[PDB]
């Protein structure tokens, strides 16, 4: 239907400035104001401010006034958030939500754009199969990567039932490691082909590992 | 001013079918005198997902939202009510005001679910030949669809208990069956892995009468 497409993630060093974007597929601009809500890890939602795309009318919650800026371009139907003097505190998920004019907000929301404030270098992952040996379990090991996240899909997204993509863990190396599994019937092992698609946009890595018995 | 949203309780646990109630109180009236409309909205957030609007105008249901979800209350006291609480309804619930600037959300309220004790289906995976190439060996242990969350895993290399070389991660509760899944990974240098034959994973859960053990021989 209507889609508020934001990027998946950006990593900046401390003091550098980011620009969270939000493409509004739709539906269509305008006559739908836009606001920015942020979600720090495990903590609730925090209201940052609004925008009138009609003609860039803005409001900021005191605590965001001075460090944030919301721009909007009527041409590409894209709205922005520019946070300055980035601190490790600013590490959160930045939401682009569409404000309905009566009953306030937020019928359609955006995917989230995790922002990581870190001095560390990008690193692509290493994809290894987890081989099966009347329900068998097979998987993928997405080892040694930075930063989070990685998107793991099975059979180009066609396989969804019983898929378990585990929460990533921090190794002693400071690199994340993840594992994605799927329970399948033992009968389909000879018939069906199982291939995990692994994506890591920060390092521009795209792997398709075929899991064999 | 600056309205404040207060959610009660902070967390809830209920059986499949029982009636669930979440209360939200605002420091100032969010009802607009002339249109006699309460500026209150309820949202359902799940892990790794954007919040989802359920109730708006304090009592109006959104298109495609189950009938079980119901909005009520007026002026300051508002209540989200799930009647036939289902496994899908295990998520975080937030109340949001729209009456004045800045906009305010609630602290959130975690709803949970109770289920029959489910034993884990245990699986063991040896390291791949390509992972070996580069002097590392990671051994994965799978604890598929189990309840409660509480469980014990023990690595036994050549029947000798391992300590300080493993790491585990647990999934959130399932939307369909309401179970958990656990992954423990034993990481050794190629030289240490090449030293031993047997690799065992010992699982202790209340759904299991005796500790289940899955093992393998290197080559």
């Amino acid at each position: 239907e209507v889609q508020l497409v934001q990027p998946g993630v950006e990593l900046r060093n401390p003091g550098a400035s980011v620009k969270v974007s939000c493409k509004a597929s739709g539906y269509i601009f305008t006559m739908n104001s836009i606001d920015w809500v942020r979600q720090a890890p495990g903590q609730g939602l925090e209201w940052m401010g609004r925008i009138d795309p009609e003609d860039g009318g803005t409001k900021y919650a005191q605590k965001f006034q001075g460090r944030v800026t919301f721009t909007a371009d009527t041409s590409t139907s894209t709205a922005y958030v520019e946070l300055n003097s980035l601190r490790s505190e600013d590490t959160a998920v930045y939401y682009c939500a569409r404000v309905d004019d009566y009953y306030l907000g937020y019928d359609y929301w955006g995917q989230g754009t995790q922002v990581t404030v870190s001095s560390a270098s990008t690193k692509g992952p290493s994809v290894f199969p987890l081989a099966p040996s009347g329900t068998a379990a097979l998987g993928c090991l997405v080892k040694d990567y930075f930063p989070e996240p990685v998107t793991v899909s099975w059979n180009s997204g066609a396989l969804t039932s019983g898929v378990h993509t585990f929460p990533a863990v921090l190794q002693s190396s400071g690199l994340y490691s993840l594992s994605s599994v799927v329970t399948v019937p033992s009968s389909s092992l000879g018939t069906q082909t199982y291939i995990c698609n692994v994506n890591h946009k920060p390092s521009n890595t795209k792997v398709d590992k075929k899991v064999e018995p | 001013l600056d309205i404040v949203m207060t959610q009660t309780p902070t967390s809830v646990t209920a059986s499949a079918g029982d009636k669930v109630t979440i209360n939200c109180k605002s420091s100032q009236s969010v009802l607009f005198s002339s249109n006699q409309k309460n500026y209150l909205a309820w949202y359902q957030q799940r892990l790794g997902q954007s919040p989802r609007l359920l109730i708006y105008w304090a009592s109006i249901r959104e298109s495609g939202v189950p009938d079980r979800f119901s909005g009520s209350g007026s002026a300051t006291d508002f209540t989200l009510t799930i009647s036939n609480f289902q496994p899908e309804d295990a998520a975080v619930y937030y109340c949001q005001q729209g009456y004045s600037f800045p906009y305010s959300f609630g602290s959130g309220t975690r709803l949970e679910i109770r289920r029959t004790v489910a034993a884990p289906s245990v699986f063991i995976f040896p390291p791949s030949d390509e992972q070996l190439k580069s002097g590392t060996a990671s051994v994965v242990c799978l604890l598929n669809n189990f309840y409660p969350r509480e469980a014990k895993v023990q690595w036994k290399v050549d029947n000798a208990l391992q300590s300080g070389n493993s790491q585990e991660s647990v999934t959130e509760q399932d939307s369909k069956d309401s179970t958990y899944s656990l992954s423990s990974t034993l990481t050794l240098s190629k030289a240490d892995y090449e030293k031993h034959k047997v690799y065992a994973c010992e699982v202790t859960h209340q759904g299991l009468s005796s500790p289940v053990t899955k093992s393998f021989n290197r080559g």
